[PDB]
RNA sequence: GCUAAACCUAGCCCCAAACCCACUCCACCUUACUACCAGACAACCUUAGCCAAACCAUUUACCCAAAUAAAGUAUAGGCGAUA
RNA sequence: GCUACCUAAGAACAGCUAAAAGAGCACACCCGUCUAUGUAGCAAAAUAGUGGGAAGAUUUAUAGGUAGAGGCGACAAACCUA
RNA sequence: CUCCGCAUAAGCCUGCGUCAGAUUAAAACGAACUGACAAUUAACAGCCCAAUAUCUACAAUCAACCAACAAGUCAUUAUUACCCUCACUGUCAACCCAACACAGGCAUGCUCAUAAGGAAAGGUUAAAAAAAGUAAAAGGAACUCGGCAAAUCUUACCCCG
């Protein structure tokens, strides 16, 4: 006789089940003993707002705007764009080797930084 | 945020942060009789209070000094011309006190 | 079905309610004194302050590490607990009255009344009349029965051109929550205990609404309103129990005011009330043409002291002292 | 089935440890042994059936105290808490044990045997011949295992070659090495064969259920069968 | 011997190794790899993980035998420790000699009328009505709540009278303070951990009892020995342990001197609560502790009979019964069995009242008992009230 | 008496019995699932 | 304030505000990330003010003045996301090489069908780990029969589309003769 | 005169050919669709029977890798049915 | 998830007599002796009255266990989703 | 009239709130049906606990006398580790299991007759037969397989267990 076509949620079945079910929040925190709960502010997630005034972008844009060709950004772009200057200038200055890759801003490795790329360890 | 991974916290760790927020809150007009300080929101699922009291504060500057939530259920009575169940989605109700008078 | 009420509220603004509940106008400062026709050893009741203060915070050595969640029981509550204690026993050739007095520690305080009416909304009972039903169940941390009843403050009658306020909305927006449960109206001690009147109350906050987090949560202004509801409904209480047990109710309203003080502190800061009850007639066929109203004063919290280094106390406040002990001191009037 | 014994504890206590009953089913949660149900619950009491267990730094004969006598719901004997150095433990008590009374338990053999004390418990080989004897064990440190009943009580009855001869109650004689540490005496509770139950109740009170009703017609193995005593059980190994 | 724990509850023994591991030179084809077990892979051998940062919630303390304060000497703690011998047993722990009866010096302070409350036995009475009967809302209050509630209130009612005698101002009552002290009975090494009760505490410290004539004639005085049992048994056998001597206030305290030590034993249930003996032991044990703490503080750790003896008091009660003791140490050389003993006067089994009738037993429509105390004995509150009236009346 | 009234509704035993988790404890109880998703239905389990 | 989320107090009951275009990919690629991080706010604040009066309306039984303006700040809030998203993948693929941000495997699970196992964060080795180590990535044989029905199902229908399409394709050329060519 | 009647598409069947097979973010083996903890359980093992033999008891065809032919032949079998 | 039996940890049992109780009278509660009604019915086993028990081998809520060549059964060839 | 009623648990899942539709409740323009819009806000409740060793003989019943057997729901200490705080979820209704708006089934607290909750008659007529009751001259089991049923409140036996 039970609905088994509707979403299983925590509005069904008994104190215990309804209690344990949740929506989806994130938890910020654990609980002690007593049944009392432990916030932990690391666990909450900060918004970091940026100060918009005097900001020129509006929501919209003008439909006097001249068309342009949609070209999404590549790593061989982006590479070209940030990196490839600073290599062909040393390279005419006589003074370029693979151990100096650092200063042109390879990573060797992600461990240690605050923002990993990979695995990704923080929030869009 | 919402239908993304939250970094793992451990002891001693980094403050959590979130850039670009994609919680989007729509303010409604109370049904029935509110305070003259309650302000009534329709928020995200998986919104906490502790999230729409920074939410409201940081990005709008509203001093906030209480919130309650609660979950709605959505009806799902309703039957399609194939007798199929139609689910009107629930959703998530805040509500807010202001903090200075 | 009845509302519970919380004297310790961390509801916003709830003494405005609770006025609205209790029918009580609420006035800063404490009552007039009354003009009418032993050494009291100052300097003997701060040191035994001062002595009960030390002796939690630094000379009392704790087995256990004292967490700050865990600070309000195992620091503050021991205090009042002494502090009221001794301060009675010292008291005691000043006011015989204390000599004879009862002294509960942490005894719940019942009171089960009927204001307003509502139409219910919903169900089967839609469209029909329903007593709005409140409750009140308290935890006083100490309390001081006595056999006599204390004076009161102003005549039955007394009136004052400020309105009790209104509320525009259901209770529950407070928020405030239903319940069905045993109807409890309870002093401290059952009918067949000759102390059957209320003295002074002493209570502590507890650590949910502790000054510190009030600041952080946006709540600078809600501070004086803790004490102020926890005064209100905590008093309205307990004199409206007393009251009931000399066969007092709203069909017949009280012949004399019932009054009674309390004391509110977090640990640290005092803040000072006195009650007096005027009348349970609080139904709406019985409060339609009643023109008494219950009365609360009460005064602004005020730290007795500043900090606490080793075993010295910063700044001592005499004054919060004194006023404690002007409580203690009120005594029945003897009759001819 | 989910079955999980309850007899886990690890470490010997005399507090009363709560038990579980089975209703006559295995592990496999089927009905293994018919008649079984219910009852009164029981916690159990844990009996040390090894009475000399010298104390972790201690060795040779030693002698406890009877601190209480008292009812066991987990067996039909009469049980004694005794106490002696800084341990407590619970024994099978004797037919005359009482509190206050103290009790030897010594691991010596002499010459010459001892003048047996009820209670008191020596190796086999140091009691007289015809010494009433219980809680025997089969082989040294073993611990006890035999007469352990309500009244049941075994005699001594031939000492040779450094073993003892022992007869049960069912009367067989029981072959053992002399090492074999004994309990002197009866058992507690000498009358309890002579209980009236006095009406069904009661029976289902001790956790027993009735009998089936179908009728079994009965077959050669029923009737009187004399039979010879079964020869000498023996333990020692030659 | 029969061992205790069947196997079917025992950890199950890890299944066997497979026998690629045996062959030398071959490298077994596991499935760590893969990050999931598959059952044609052999078992990865895994190594010891380590979290390698402090994480409380999940804390693992280090091997008893390495932490710190392990020491091969054993330490004997006796509050919820239940003496099988009961005062016998603590007798001997505390090398004192036992005397029938309180002080007279005592209860003389009450034979006097003036001390008397007013309206005492209808005062005492009503106490007893209001732990019983009237306290809380529920019709047959239990012990845990009446019995600690029945002491505070008979404190107060004593309390009444700083009128009388305004050197009951100088002392206070004192909630969760601990006391311990460490000595040598025989080569034991015995410590005793004072927790729980009120701890009336003074300004003075209360006269001495007996005089130098009685404390040199307790050396006569052998004590008891309960042979096969051994003096420390129900005592905690600990090996981590401090030799702690300690009052339970740091220096300064107001009021730094034990005066009556009041015990409890509320429970509800009646195996959880001691036997009058075993609560006369603890009353005991735990007055010689607060006392050899005292003496230690003032008089140093050196072991010697003391010029100036220490008294304390203790009063131990269920909500019914009361105990009384009046404790004096005379000697702080205690590993010897000879010399000068301690004193301890003891009343015991002083019931304050026999029965209480929450509700009236009606026997066919008759009211055969009233509700109330049954058997009231006014002698049992004269004797808390002169233990109280000591050193201030 | 009167028959029809065997089903008595509890979420915990029809979790336990029909559930998703109880299904793959066993092999027969997943080939229950498989029949299931080859057949199309749209409920799996309970 | 609070005044945020409404329109500007003069646009209430305009029939209808008119609005500008909707950020492109190609006029954001030209931001900075600076820029486009404080732009998202106002893109967000326009979305919140549209989604409380589009629920006014609904309220009201009213029209929403100018629904066009909601679908293009979800336009431009989308186009933004891509644009970040394209910038941090680029970064992750020089750095790193990685084509995801999110650790995973290719797996095959109990009812023997190969997915692809996003991982999950966890304090403990896998190999510590009770939960999952209960769950099943392998099949076993019992699972075959199944599979190659679930494929056999797959090519009827596939072979049902392709028969149908050509059908089609001759019920056009009945009617349209002309296409021969 | 009502109720009705009438329709030609949706798609489907059988062959041929060709091996087959996924993917947005997030969730999902615990009570699946549940962000976040100390475990270690692990897969294989003859189908049977209806039925035919007019009962039934040995026995009674089931793609197993080239159409055809050798051939329903050699051979097997309560030498029966049949294989 | 019915039912038979079992396991874990719960709950209920007024009043009167006797005061000891698988004791009596008698509610709640459990069961279903006899009659009538009903018989596509209110009900694929009910209603009304009358009855048996009602501190016990009692009744009962919750979770769990035993599965068809079987389980369970104070044997009625009972009961194991009409 | 009052069988109840109110609340909790379990179950159920928006299932008589507002606006509008003439869709319909075994009748009916009110609506449980349709469309749209609203709503249940934590203090109650659920969701708990660092490690290793160690501790835990003495029921309950007003727990006091007294007597028991079927022998019982409630307890720590030592050392190490530990600064942080109020998140998340349940909260509606005239409701559940019986194909139904079914005279059945359905745990606990309180109320012990109610302050709460309800309506046996669509209108008429007043034949038969049928159902449920009430009263009855004289007689009093003559009825019937049988004192079944009803009324009344009873004596003495027998068979079986
Ligand atoms: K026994
Ligand atoms: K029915
Ligand atoms: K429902
Ligand atoms: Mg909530
Ligand atoms: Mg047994
Ligand atoms: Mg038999
Ligand atoms: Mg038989
Ligand atoms: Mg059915
Ligand atoms: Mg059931
Ligand atoms: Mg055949
Ligand atoms: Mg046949
Ligand atoms: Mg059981
Ligand atoms: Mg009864
Ligand atoms: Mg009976
Ligand atoms: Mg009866
Ligand atoms: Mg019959
Ligand atoms: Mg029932
Ligand atoms: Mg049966
Ligand atoms: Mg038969
Ligand atoms: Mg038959
Ligand atoms: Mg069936
Ligand atoms: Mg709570
Ligand atoms: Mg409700
Ligand atoms: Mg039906
Ligand atoms: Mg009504
Ligand atoms: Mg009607
Ligand atoms: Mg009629
Ligand atoms: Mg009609
Ligand atoms: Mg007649
Ligand atoms: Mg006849
Ligand atoms: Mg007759
Ligand atoms: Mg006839
Ligand atoms: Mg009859
Ligand atoms: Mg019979």
């Amino acid at each position: 006789g039970a609905d088994r076509m509707s979403k299983w949620t925590s509005k069904r079945g008994p104190r215990s089940f309804r209690g344990r079910k949740g929506r989806g929040a994130k938890g910020i925190g654990f609980l002690t003993s007593g049944w009392r709960f432990v916030q932990i502010k690391e666990m909450v997630p900060e918004f970091v707002v940026p100060d918009l005034t005097g900001f020129k972008l509006k929501p919209y844009v003008s439909y006097l705007a001249p068309e342009s060709e949609e070209t999404p950004l590549t790593a061989a772009q982006l590479f070209s764009e940030a990196v490839a200057p600073a290599i062909e200038k040393d390279f005419k200055d006589g003074t370029f080797d693979p151990d100096n890759l650092e200063k042109y801003g390879f990573e060797p490795t992600q461990e240690g930084k605050l923002f990993q790329l990979y695995p990704r360890n923080f929030l869009r | 945020a919402r239908n993304v991974v939250y970094p793992l916290y451990r002891l001693g760790g980094p403050q959590l942060r979130v850039f670009r927020t994609n919680f989007f809150i729509q303010l409604v007009r109370p049904g029935v009789a509110q305070p003259e300080d309650t302000v009534q929101f329709r928020i995200p699922m998986e919104m906490t209070r502790v999230d729409l009291r920074n939410y409201l504060e940081g990005i709008y500057n509203v001093p906030v000094a209480a919130v309650r939530t609660r979950v709605q259920h959505g009806s799902n009575k309703r039957r399609d011309h194939r007798n199929v169940r139609i689910k009107k989605p629930d959703y998530k109700v805040a509500y807010v006190q202001l903090a200075h008078g | 079905m009845k509302y519970m009420v919380y004297p310790q509220t961390f509801a916003l603004n709830a003494d405005r309610w609770y006025q609205y509940f209790t029918k009580t106008v609420f006035l800063s400062g404490l009552p007039p004194p009354p003009a009418e026709p032993p050494a009291l050893d100052l300097a003997a009741l701060r040191a035994v302050a001062c002595d009960c203060l030390l002796q939690e915070h630094f000379y009392l050595r704790r087995r256990r590490r004292v967490h700050r969640y865990e600070e309000s029981e195992v620091i503050s509550l021991p205090f009042l607990d002494q502090l009221v204690s001794t301060l009675v026993g010292l008291l005691s050739p000043h006011n015989p009255a204390l000599a004879a007095a009862a002294l509960d520690y942490r005894c719940p305080v019942h009171f089960y009344w009927v204001r307003g009416e509502e139409i219910i909304p919903r169900g089967h009972r839609r469209g029909r009349i329903d007593d709005l039903r409140y409750q009140i169940d308290d935890k006083p941390n100490n309390q001081i029965r006595i056999s006599k009843q204390l004076a009161e403050f102003v005549p039955l009658d007394y009136s004052v051109p400020i309105e009790i306020p209104t509320i525009k909305c259901k209770p529950d927006k407070l928020p405030l929550f239903k319940r069905q449960y045993e109807n409890h109206i309870f002093v401290g001690s059952k009918t067949a205990d000759p102390c059957c009147y209320g003295h002074t109350q002493f209570h502590l906050l507890p650590d949910k609404l502790r000054r510190e987090r009030l600041l952080r949560q946006n709540c600078a202004d809600q501070i004086e309103v803790v004490f102020r509801a926890n005064a209100i409904a905590s008093l309205f209480a307990w004199t409206g129990a007393q009251a009931m047990y000399q066969g007092f109710w709203s069909e017949a309203d009280v012949t004399r005011p019932f009054v009674s003080q309390a004391v509110i502190t977090d640990g640290k800061y005092f803040s000072f009330f006195c009650y007096q009850l005027n009348t349970l007639a609080l139904t709406t066929q019985a409060d339609q043409n009643n023109p008494r109203k219950n009365i609360c004063w009460g005064t602004q919290s005020k730290p007795l002291y500043e900090t606490i280094e080793d075993n010295d106390v910063k700044g001592f406040n005499d004054d919060v002292l004194l006023q404690i002990v002007h409580f203690l001191l009120n005594r029945p009037k003897e009759e001819k | 089935a989910n079955f999980v014994s309850w007899k886990s504890r690890t470490k010997y206590t005399i507090t009363p440890v709560k038990m579980r009953k089975s209703g006559g089913r295995d592990h496999t949660g089927r009905i293994r042994v018919h008649g079984i149900g219910g009852g009164h619950k029981q916690r159990y009491r844990m009996i040390d059936f090894l009475r000399f267990r010298p104390e972790e730094t201690k060795s040779g004969p030693f002698e406890e105290k009877v601190i209480q006598v008292r009812y066991d719901p987990c067996r039909s004997a009469d049980i004694a808490l005794v106490a002696g150095g800084s341990r407590k433990r619970w024994i099978i008590a004797t037919e005359n044990m009482q509190a206050g009374d103290t009790i030897l338990n010594s691991n010596h053999i002499g010459r010459m045997a001892v003048a047996a004390r009820e209670g008191d418990a020596h190796p086999l080989g140091a009691l007289p011949v015809g010494t009433l004897i219980n809680n025997v064990e089969s082989e040294p440190g073993r611990g006890a295992q035999y007469i352990r009943a309500a009244g049941t009580c075994g005699v001594l009855l031939r000492k040779v070659n450094g073993t003892a001869i022992i007869q049960l109650p069912s009367k067989r004689q029981m072959q053992v090495l002399e090492t074999c540490v004994a309990t002197v005496g009866r058992v507690s509770n000498v009358d309890h064969n002579k209980r009236v139950i006095g009406k069904a109740g009661r029976n289902r009170w001790l956790g027993k259920r009735p009998n089936s009703g179908r009728w079994h017609r009965k077959g050669g193995w029923a009737g009187r069968k004399i039979r010879p005593l079964p020869p000498m059980k023996s333990y020692v190994k030659l | 011997a029969y061992e205790w724990g069947v196997r079917s509850t025992r950890k199950s023994e890890p299944p066997p190794l497979d026998r690629v591991y045996e062959i030398p030179g071959l490298e077994p084809i596991t499935f760590a790899g893969k990050m999931h077990f598959v059952p044609w892979l052999a078992r990865p051998i895994f190594p010891p993980w380590d979290r390698g940062y402090k994480d409380p919630r999940f804390y693992r303390s280090p091997p008893l035998h390495e932490h710190p304060l392990y020491k091969d000497q054993a330490c004997y703690i006796f509050h919820r420790c239940r003496l099988l011998e009961g005062v016998k047993q603590a007798l001997w722990l505390t090398k004192t000699k036992l005397i029938e009866g309180l002080p007279e010096k005592v209860l003389s302070l009450v034979d006097d009328p003036r001390n008397h409350i007013e309206n005492q036995d209808e005062c005492v009475l009503n106490v007893i009505s209001h732990a019983r009967l009237w306290q809380t809302t529920e019709e047959i209050p239990k012990r845990e709540t009446y019995c600690p509630v029945i002491v505070d209130n008979l404190i107060q009612l004593c309390k009444s009278q700083i009128l009388k005698h305004p050197s009951l101002a100088r002392r206070i009552c004192v909630q969760n303070s601990t006391f311990s002290a460490t000595w040598n009975r025989e080569s034991l090494l015995l410590q005793v951990r004072g927790s729980g009760g009120a701890r009336l505490s003074t300004k003075d410290p209360l006269p001495t009892i007996a005089s130098r004539e009685e404390i040199e004639a307790t050396k006569n005085h052998v004590l008891e020995t309960f042979y096969p049992i051994s003096p420390i048994i129900d005592l905690h056998e600990c090996n981590i342990y401090d030799v702690k001597n300690d009052t339970g206030f740091q220096e300064g305290y107001p009021y730094p001197y034990p005066h009556t030590l009041y015990l409890l034993d509320k429970a509800n249930l009646r195996p959880h609560r001691l036997q009058p003996d075993q609560l006369r032991a603890k009353m005991i044990l735990f007055a010689f502790g607060s006392a050899l703490a005292q003496a230690r503080l003032l008089y140093g750790n050196d072991a010697k009979v003391l010029e100036q003896p220490v008294v304390v008091q203790s009063v131990g009660t269920d909500g019914r019964v009361f105990h009384f003791l009046v404790f004096q140490l005379n000697t702080t050389d205690l590993d010897c069995n000879e010399g000068v003993k301690n004193l301890a006067w003891v009343d015991s089994d002083q019931l304050l009242y026999q029965h209480f009738w929450c509700l009236p037993v009606i026997k066919k429509r008759v009211v055969v008992e009233p509700v109330g105390p049954v058997g009231f004995k006014p002698e049992t509150f004269r004797k808390f009230l002169a233990l109280y009236l000591h050193g201030a009346a | 008496k009167a028959r029809g009234n065997e089903y008595q509704p509890s979420n915990i035993k029809r979790k336990n019995k029909h559930g998703w988790v109880r299904r793959l404890s066993t092999p027969a109880g997943v080939q229950v699932i498989l029949r299931r998703m080859l057949k199309g239905r749209k409920s799996l389990s309970h | 304030g609070l005044e945020e989320f409404f329109d500007d107090p003069k646009n209430w009951g305009q029939e209808k505000v008119k609005s500008g275009a909707a950020w492109t990919c190609q006029q954001l690629r030209n931001k900075s990330n600076e820029d486009l991080h404080k732009l998202w706010y106002v893109l967000l604040k326009e979305r919140n003010m549209l989604l409380t009066l589009e629920q006014e309306a609904k309220r009201q039984r009213l029209p929403m003045p100018s629904p066009e303006r909601l679908d293009k700040v979800v336009d431009s809030m989308d186009a933004l996301d891509k644009v970040v998203q394209e910038r941090e993948d680029a970064l992750r693929l020089l750095q790193t090489g990685q084509e995801r941000a999110r650790p995973g495997a290719w797996r095959r699970d109990i009812f023997g069908r190969i997915i692809w196992h996003k991982f999950k964060q966890w304090v403990i080795p896998w190999h510590l780990n009770k939960r999952y180590n209960r769950k099943r990535f392998f099949a076993l044989p019992y699972v075959d029969h199944f599979l190659r029905l679930e494929r056999e199902k797959r090519a009827r229908i596939k072979a049902r589309k392709e028969n149908l399409e050509r059908k089609k394709a001759k019920i056009l050329l009945k009617k349209f003769p002309h296409l021969a060519e």
